């Protein structure tokens, strides 16, 4: 009702096809090298930060 | 024919055909794209000529492994030398008594 | 007196082996010490590794940054301008460094 009405507004505005979407998976972390999605080093960090 | 040539021209058929990869031309069109934006941000990111490349890819590697040496074996001496001072003071406690 | 003698040559060589060798040397002797106190030796060892030690990581610093160009840092600078040796070694001690490597 929220989030994926806005993602197909968005789509009827801007249709993007599967093309983009299999393209834009894995490929936008591997440009930041995609360090194994640690989420783990982001509570460290954020404890550290504390 | 022309295809084939140039084809042979890039890479040879035997050491094309060997490789396990669709054959639909929608993957292999996304696929170039996102290797054609890959290596368009890493020539971003840091490039020189090609020369200059080759050269470093063997200058740099040098300068890795004589860095590399050089850290293993001070780290091998460190490590004896930590030793033989843990040896030196367990043989002046066994002296001091 | 060997290591003393020989620390120009593992300068210049830049190869830290005999340093290793020496090391390796004096464990064995400090092996074969083990069972039999002796305190005389201890300052010997210490001198040793301490000159070993400051070696290392003087050559470290004043090696190549890369493998080909040779980057004159400070470092080269104040050992360029500090390396007047006419009477400390020349005639405080009577005996001429070589200059080959």
């Amino acid at each position: 009702e929220k989030l994926n009405k806005v993602a197909e507004k968005y789509e009827e505005e801007g249709n993007f096809n599967l093309s983009f979407v299999q393209d834009v998976l894995d490929k936008l972390e591997s440009e930041i090298a995609m360090v194994n999605h640690d989420e783990s080093a982001v509570t460290i960090l954020d404890q550290v930060t504390a | 024919q022309r295809q084939i040539q140039n084809a042979c021209a890039f890479c040879s058929k035997e050491r094309i055909e060997n490789v396990d990869l669709p054959d639909t031309q929608e993957e292999i069109k996304r696929e170039l794209d996102k290797v054609s934006r890959m290596i368009q941000k890493a020539e971003k990111s840091l490039g020189l000529s090609q020369e200059e490349v080759i050269a470093l890819f063997e200058k740099c590697r040098n300068k890795y492994k004589e860095g590399q040496k050089k850290y293993m074996e001070i780290d091998e001496a460190l490590n004896r030398l930590h030793n033989s001072l843990k040896a030196r003071d367990q043989n002046y406690k066994n002296a001091e008594k | 007196s060997e290591m003393h003698k020989g620390r120009a040559q593992v300068t210049r060589t830049g190869d830290i082996g005999v340093a290793m060798d020496n090391l390796n040397a004096v464990d064995s002797l400090f092996n074969k010490v083990i069972g039999i106190k002796n305190n005389g030796l201890f300052a010997h060892d210490a001198r040793a590794m301490v000159s070993i030690s400051e070696l290392a990581q003087i050559s470290v610093r004043n090696l190549k940054f890369d493998d080909s160009r040779s980057m004159v840092n400070l470092e080269n600078i104040v050992n360029s301008l500090k390396r007047y040796m006419l009477k400390e070694h020349f005639k405080l001690n009577n005996i001429a460094e070589n200059r080959n490597d």
